[PDB]
């Protein structure tokens, strides 16, 4: 029963090889794996249009059947290494593979792969949630026997089993130096938030990562990896086994139709001065009032850009704004306008998610006692927005958390022996209403709520929103609100209301989303003339302070950079605009002086 | 063919994709004063 | 592939005909010479060069490494054979154990052909310790570099231990004797747990069938020292974006006791897995210790240290981006080089921060961590703890000559209050989590940085009226800087200028002096190290004349401005410190002038 | 578990391998592989104790130790022959290794082979008996699937078994020309029939030949074999496997003692014309009369000398006696002194061994159905005696057969598609009483018996005894059986027997055993005198036979010859002396002229 | 540890010869119209 020969797997690895061997033709792997041998590692990366321009009939053996051809992909591999030196083959026992380019059917989502891939190459995009740590799996076990000074090995694989007599019940030792272990990590991928329904339900799936590609990727990361669908040992379970893992750009780009890139386009130059004022209007326009309030909103969908020196610094481009007002107030109908408008937010509540919290967290699984990674809500909204209600309900753990991605946009854990430091750089709408309602202008913004002080100074903007009873005013609001009351759709007969189903001038919220993604992917840079014009005002500003909100300090100068580098992306200006500090500057002052 | 015991070899083994769902009788449908019967 | 009775052999040829000449060229048997002490009991643990393994042998040596395990056993068991040679004299029974192994001797030799159970473990034939010493080509490997490719090998490494466990005794042998025939049975033990036995195996049991239940004996069984720390990853070893990783170490016998938390030691031994099922085993691993050690340019660069403004332009390298502050800058730098402490004195300066919030605090703590060759940054544990059972040292023990870096001061614990205060007093801190005033050495300089509470500073309100900190911490600080929001237009405007410039290039504005890499910034106070000026005595003369005229100041001051001894002292501190940036081994009047005028302006800071 | 390496194994193939290369010493052994190689065969011959005297340990655990270190000594030595040779060795599959050399203890025979040497190499000596068809085994099958394109292999060696279907059950063609198959007998040997005592039970032990060892060897054959003894998978079946097998020499030699040389030596030169007599007088010393027949039988049991000539003429040096004469004459009682006497015979009655009979016979085995060329007594006879009882009475069968053994010596034999061809050299001694009792001294004897007139001829002697009523014969007669019956032993006082026993001048008959034993390795030659006295006697005969038992003729003539020859090795005279030729003559002449 | 079903090992298989008898009683020590036993 000792299998001979395979043909198949002969000539299959054959054309792995005349594939590999890139002399005659532009040297372009030859080079790779030159350069892979330079590297000194040991996982050559595979673009699979070339294996179907070379043999399309093979590319098609490979993604039907990724298993047995990796398995002959990789022996050709190391038979190539050792052509091209022998010894750099020796130092490693294998080499692998890693896939990449194109794949129409078999490049899929969490939420798309079906279990009709299995035993199939997949190029599954998505968002890590959960990490495991590092551990060293075993996967090949040499063992001695003094007794019959006979030594014995036995291969893992895929395949209590640890031998440790001889069949004549010899102690058996095991020799740890030509034992094979391996670094062995497992993590968690899930659709992207923003494109995902509310209706359905999650799409975890597990990959598993070894060897070099055991620590590239953390939670919260927006990676695609090819891999090679399975089963598991039992009704089964299912998970991929990474053959090669990249972290896409989080910005991504705003592809979608050239249309609206034109209508964009057209827009923009329409009324480009005015086109911050009139997103504003219609930003939030089923609530009168609070048109700043709506300006900065605008400012933080667009934020800033960040800057870094060669000192490694990562000075923040994002923005915080902080909301505070008397319950029965559109505070919380702002918040559902913005999870509604942004490209990219998620929201969560004064509690935070359950059990990570705000920021990350450790979790043992409970299923098999085993540290998991989770990362939390505020992780997951790196290079995007976070709006968070009930604010002043905040955790004390929470309250502290947050300082750091407040000041550093990254969160650190060492705890449960657990060592991480993960990404949250993530512009912040926050909001809490006064304790005991009833805003006092008197006591500090702190004092009403109770922040410390500390997140005060890190948030970039602070509004105060009060229940006046202006006649006046509360008419025009109240005016406003019976209008939306009573209007009614075009095509409707005052008679029935909306059904009951199952699914869940001014502009739309679809292109305004697109075009502040156009807008964020702009980039917007310092005018001499703005930045002189800014400085002066910071003076002014300071000059302001001698009256007797926080006082003006290089926090609010920066507030006010970003400021108008987001309202440079509002213009789609390639620069910033004396209009943009202009309109930063007054925003500002309404902010600190009424 | 060690008689019962057999090894599984998922590798060949073809699944599909699996959900269980409870579904109840219709507020309307159940008698007054009944428990609706889950299916 | 290879006879370990082959390599048997070799080994025991080298060791028995290995020599080097001693002092005064004495030709000797280095280990021959260890063997006649082992045989004597004169020695219990045999530390191995592997380099003298690479003199006559070095395909052995790698043979060694590339399973370590493997020949540690070889060489255990060729030293248990050749020690009858080298022995000449019969020692007194050093303890129970030796008697107790010659009397299991005896009754063995009373016994022809022996079955492998019936005849005494090579482990309990022992009372010595063999190890190994890392060779020098192999260098010393960083935590993060050691994966699973390296276990089952042994490996040089280098850190600072986080912890260590309490010594106790580690089971090597058990011992147990049957409950009828009265015969004696061992188990050596791998894991760190076990079963103990039952049913005696001995063959007169066996045959009898009597039921003979082992019953286990503590003076049988043979013991051995064992604690266990976690290593931790050097300063210099994790890059900026990193954080360090711990190692799990398992030191035992002789081993033991020779190292303490904050200690920047160097260890080798073999790294191996520990199981304390998918697709393969997974299993922890951690690095058993052999061998513990506790550790400690070109002509234009001495052309530059020559330069007058050398240490003015390193000053306007620390943080060049922010903007002004230059003389605090100048302070930062005299805290990162230190004092001398000749002899004590206390050469560490600790610097004390307060001011409004949004002035480049926090900021210049980081850049100083950065900058700092052995550093730590905490906020307010900081000081160690008794973790349930092991000292975990806080990051004040693991600054160890570092620099602890403190923001947010202001709102440390009081009790942690009372902990920096023994460490300015004794360089030591107490703690007590039983009753057990346990005392760690915490040499380190302490960089403090608070705000006063309720806004910015007051100047109407007097110093500890905006902060809430007791004033004699305060005067412990060797400095206390304190800055001031005043409102500048021009200087405002100068710094909002050099912000922009930031933004619109992502550095600071050309400076007079180009910022300096942060590695050549190190390489100098490395240098300054190296240096330890004294105080020749006819500066004392200028010395106390400055001191007694800044005390009068002080009288004639309506608030009291701190003036003691305390400052005298630091004032020494510093002026050495600045004769350590001059390269030059004696103070000079200009350094302690610049000193006082330091010192002067912390004080015209509180202004 | 998959073995890597075996250190004991390595050191043993090693040390086989420095063994066998034998140039810096005398070369015996590398001239052996080099005539091994130029004579094409695959199993060298190896001398046991040069083993022990260049490795008594080795040596040692070769003996104690069969499979293992065999299989390791044949790697070495397939090596050796690659180092040699390496085309040469490719040849070949495998190779072979032949032990000899003294065995201790582990020489035994079948009736000392105990269970106790189970998997240590033995050297058994004695006879075969059984011997199957040479049939072809297979050993490493080779199979080849068209639907995977893939070859395997599947060994047995030791080892619905014979695979035909892939896992996937698709067809498995056997590749025939890759398959490895080698020829394969099966045997059993017996104790020495001589040397074998009559209270044990047979002890009958296979063995099993392969390669060129399968046709070294027939029925009736005195072999040597060396081989390692091994239990059979099931109270188990037990074979031994040859590893060579060697032909001793049927004439082997007269060990016994010096002492029993020199008192033959001294007893052949006490008095060597009376030595014949001497022997005769003492030959039968209970039977009274037949001076003649007890002359001839010793000549028979002396025996001729055999002359192979140049034409392959096989002149046979054996000399074969019928009795005929009335019952209750001494004939059954002459055999028996035969039995006790010769040296080696083996007894027989007319019907001959059950089944096989007196020749050989094919016999299907009934526990498989499996055929057996069962050797019969007249080959198991062969260069010794049959003394065949009631031959009146054999069957025609066996009447046709032994003509062929009495012209030739040799039985043949095709049926079933058996062919072989048996030695079957045996002076043999048959008996028969006259049908109806009373002889008619008028016709011939076969007239009287009725031998065909073939057989006669065929007979160098036929002697006739008659119970002729002559008183004084009778009484001489009785007197000589009376005497014997009153007989006691010396020490007895005339009471009691001989004890129920549980078990079974004049010359002793182990004496006179031993004498003929050590005079039938004399190889007496003509001297012209007695060749031209001899010549002149026969054609005096021929003469005398003008009156007219069978005329004299050229077999009257080799039959003297015979007799000359058997006289002179009665005298130990290698010289053949006209003393022998002459009582040959009057011999004769008492044979046809009463 | 296959179940029931396991494979032996003829090579370490040690063994020792083996054989059976029968034993009459005696003539003599049988009863009178008796059939001896047999063991
Ligand atoms: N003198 C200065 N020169 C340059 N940048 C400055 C200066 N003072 C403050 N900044 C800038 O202020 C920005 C935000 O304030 P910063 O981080 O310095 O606060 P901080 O003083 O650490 O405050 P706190 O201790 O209250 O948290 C920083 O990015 C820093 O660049
Ligand atoms: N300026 C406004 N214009 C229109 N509606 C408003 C305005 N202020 C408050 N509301 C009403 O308040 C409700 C939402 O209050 P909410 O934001 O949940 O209170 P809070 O956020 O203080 O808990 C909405 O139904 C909205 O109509
Ligand atoms: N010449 C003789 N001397 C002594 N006994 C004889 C002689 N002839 C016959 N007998 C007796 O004959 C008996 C054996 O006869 P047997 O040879 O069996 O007869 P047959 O061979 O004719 O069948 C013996 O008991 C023997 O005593
Ligand atoms: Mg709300
Ligand atoms: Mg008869
Ligand atoms: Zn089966
Ligand atoms: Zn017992
Ligand atoms: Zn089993």
């Amino acid at each position: 029963t000792v299998v001979l020969d395979d043909v198949e797997l002969r000539e299959a690895q054959r054309d792995y090889l005349d594939f590999l061997d890139d002399e005659e033709d532009q040297g372009i792997y030859q080079s790779k794996v030159r350069e892979l041998i330079s590297d000194n590692q040991y996982r050559l990366i595979v673009n699979v249009n070339d294996l179907r321009r070379k043999n399309e009939k093979r590319a098609n053996r490979l993604l039907n059947n990724a298993f047995e051809e990796l398995v002959a992909f990789q022996r050709a591999l190391k038979d190539f290494v050792a052509s091209i030196d022998a010894t750099y083959a020796k130092q490693y026992e294998e080499f692998y593979v890693g896939l990449e380019g194109s794949f129409g059917s078999k490049h899929v989502s969490p939420r798309t792969l079906t279990s009709c891939f299995l035993s199939c190459v997949v190029c599954v995009e998505g968002i890590v949630t959960k990490c495991s740590l590092v551990r060293p799996k075993v996967v090949r076990s040499v063992h001695y026997c003094p007794a019959t000074k006979k030594t014995i090995e036995r291969r893992y694989s895929d395949l209590s089993v640890y031998p440790t007599k001889d069949e004549e019940n010899n102690p058996l030792e095991t020799e740890y130096g030509l034992s094979v272990y391996k670094d062995h990590q497992t993590i968690t991928i899930q659709e992207m938030p923003e494109k995902a329904p509310a209706g359905q339900l999650p799409r975890s799936v597990d990959v598993i990562l070894d060897d070099d590609l055991v620590d590239k990727a953390k939670p919260g990361d927006r990676v695609q990896v090819v891999g090679t669908y399975r089963c598991l040992p039992g009704t089964f379970r299912t998970v991929l086994i990474a053959c090669n893992v990249k972290q896409m750009s989080k910005d991504a780009q705003p592809s979608f139709s050239a249309e609206d890139i034109a209508k964009i386009k057209k827009f923009s130059k329409t009324r480009s001065k005015d086109i911050f004022d009139q997103l504003a209007k219609s930003l939030a326009p089923s609530i009168h009032g609070h048109d700043y309030v709506k300006k900065a909103i605008l400012c933080l969908l667009l934020g800033g850009v960040e800057r870094d020196l060669e000192n490694g610094s990562h000075i923040r481009g994002d923005i915080n704004i902080l909301l505070i007002g008397d319950p029965s107030v559109a505070k919380s109908q702002l918040l559902r306008y913005v999870l509604c408008t942004a490209p990219r937010a998620i929201p969560t509540t004064g509690r935070g998610s359950s059990g990570v919290g705000l920021t990350a967290a450790v979790t043992t699984d409970q299923e098999t006692g085993e540290r998991r990674l989770e990362a939390g809500a505020m992780v997951l909204a790196d290079r995007g927005v976070v709006c968070i209600d009930e604010f002043d309900k905040m955790s004390d753990m929470d309250r502290t958390a947050i300082h750091e991605v407040m000041e550093q946009g990254r969160v650190t854990i060492a705890k449960a022996g657990i060592h991480a430091r993960l990404n949250a750089r993530c512009s912040v709408l926050a909001a809490a209403n006064p304790v005991y309602g009833r805003y006092d202008q008197y006591k500090t913004p702190m004092e009403n709520i109770g922040l410390q002080d500390s997140l005060l100074s890190r948030f970039d903007l602070l509004f105060i929103m009060l229940d006046q009873m202006d006649p006046e005013q509360d008419r025009e609001i109240s005016d406003h609100v019976l209008r939306m009351h009573r209007y009614r759709a075009p095509g409707e007969q005052d008679g029935d209301a909306m059904p009951l189903g199952s699914a869940v001038k001014m502009v739309s919220a679809a292109f305004m989303k697109k075009y502040i993604h156009v807008a964020k992917i702009i980039k917007p840079v310092l005018t001499q003339e703005s930045a002189t014009y800014i400085a002066e005002e910071y003076s002014r500003l300071r000059s302001q302070d001698s009256m007797s909100t926080s006082p003006v300090t290089a926090r609010t100068l920066e507030t006010l950079i970003r400021l108008a580098t987001a309202h440079a992306k509002a213009r789609m200006s390639k620069t910033v605009d004396l209009q943009d500090a202009e309109e930063a500057v007054e925003l500002v002052q309404y902010a600190y002086f009424k | 063919c060690p008689l019962d015991p057999y090894f599984i070899m998922p590798d060949k083994c073809k699944c599909v994709d699996f959900q269980t769902l409870k579904l109840q009788e219709l507020p309307d449908a159940v008698p007054h004063g009944e428990m609706p019967r889950h299916m | 592939l290879k006879d370990y009775a082959l390599e048997k052999e070799k080994v025991k040829k080298f060791l028995q005909e290995f020599y080097q000449d001693d002092e005064l060229g004495k030709k000797q048997f280095k280990y021959g010479n260890q063997l006649v002490r082992l045989a004597h009991r004169e020695q219990v643990a045999l530390y191995v060069d592997l380099d003298d393994v690479a003199e006559d042998d070095p395909e052995l040596v790698d043979s060694i490494c590339e399973n370590a395990r493997r020949y540690a056993k070889l060489f255990a068991d060729a030293v248990q054979e050749l020690l009858p040679q080298y022995k000449e004299r019969e020692v007194v029974n050093k303890d129970v154990l030796d008697v107790y192994i010659e009397h299991r001797l005896m009754m063995e030799q009373r016994s022809m052909v022996r079955s492998p159970q019936n005849q005494y473990p090579a482990e309990l034939m022992r009372r010595f310790e063999l190890y190994f010493q890392g060779p020098s080509s192999n260098k010393p490997r960083v935590i993060r570099e050691v994966r699973a490719d390296s276990v089952g090998k042994l490996v040089t490494v280098r850190g600072i231990v986080t912890r260590v466990s309490e010594v106790k005794p580690k089971m090597v042998v058990a011992t147990y004797t049957c409950d009828q025939c009265g015969a004696e049975t061992y188990q050596p033990i791998q894991s760190p747990t076990f079963m103990p036995l039952i049913m005696c195996p001995s063959q007169e049991c066996q045959t009898n069938r009597s039921g003979g239940r082992l019953y286990l004996q503590t003076r049988g069984s043979r013991f051995i020292k064992f604690q266990e720390m976690k290593m931790q990853e050097h300063s210099d070893q994790v890059p900026v974006g990193n954080i360090p990783r711990s190692i799990t170490v398992l030191v035992e016998g002789e081993n033991t006791r020779i190292a303490q938390p904050g200690d920047h030691v160097s260890v080798t031994g073999i790294f191996l897995p520990i199981l304390r099922v998918v697709q393969g085993l997974l299993s922890e691993t951690y690095l058993e210790a052999h061998r513990i050690v506790k550790m400690n340019l070109t002509r234009e660069e001495l052309r530059q240290i020559a330069e007058e403004d050398f240490y003015e332009k390193l000053a306007a390298s620390i943080a060049p981006e922010i903007y002004g502050h230059e003389d605090v800058k100048k302070a930062l730098l005299l805290l990162l080089v230190g004092g001398v402490d000749q002899s004590k004195i206390r050469g560490n300066i600790n610097i004390c921060l307060m001011g409004d919030p949004g002035v480049a605090k926090s900021q210049l703590l980081s850049y100083i961590d950065r900058l700092a060759p052995r550093s730590q940054y905490t906020t307010g544990g900081l000081t160690a703890a008794v973790l349930r059972l092991t000292l975990e040292g806080g990051a004040l023990v693991l600054a160890d000559q570092g620099v602890c870096c403190i923001d947010e001061f202001d709102k440390m614990a009081e009790a942690d209050r009372t902990a920096i205060h023994e460490v300015m007093e004794q360089q030591t801190i107490s703690i007590a989590k039983a009753g057990i005033l346990t005392t760690l050495n915490a040499r380190c300089s302490i960089l403090a940085a608070a705000n006063p509470a309720y806004g910015r500073y007051n100047p109407r309100r007097s110093l500890e009226q905006n902060i809430q900190l007791p004033a004699a911490l305060l005067s412990r600080f060797d400095l206390l800087w304190l800055i001031q929001d005043r409102p500048d237009r021009d200087n405002d405007l100068r710094l909002a200028q050099h912000i922009t410039y930031v933004h619109q290039h992502s550095r600071q504005p050309p400076s007079q002096f180009e910022p300096l890499d942060m590695k050549l910034m190190r390489r100098y106070i490395a240098m300054c190290r190296e240096k330890q000026p004294m105080v020749p005595e006819s500066l004392a003369d200028y010395i106390t004349a400055a001191y007694v005229e800044m005390r009068r100041e002080a009288w004639a001051s309506k608030d009291a401005t701190y003036t003691s001894a305390r400052t005298l002292l630091a004032i020494l501190r510093l002026s050495t410190a600045l004769a350590r940036l001059r390269m030059v081994d004696v103070v000079e009047k200009e350094d302690v002038n610049e000193a006082i005028r330091l010192m002067e302006m912390s004080k015209d800071s509180l202004l």
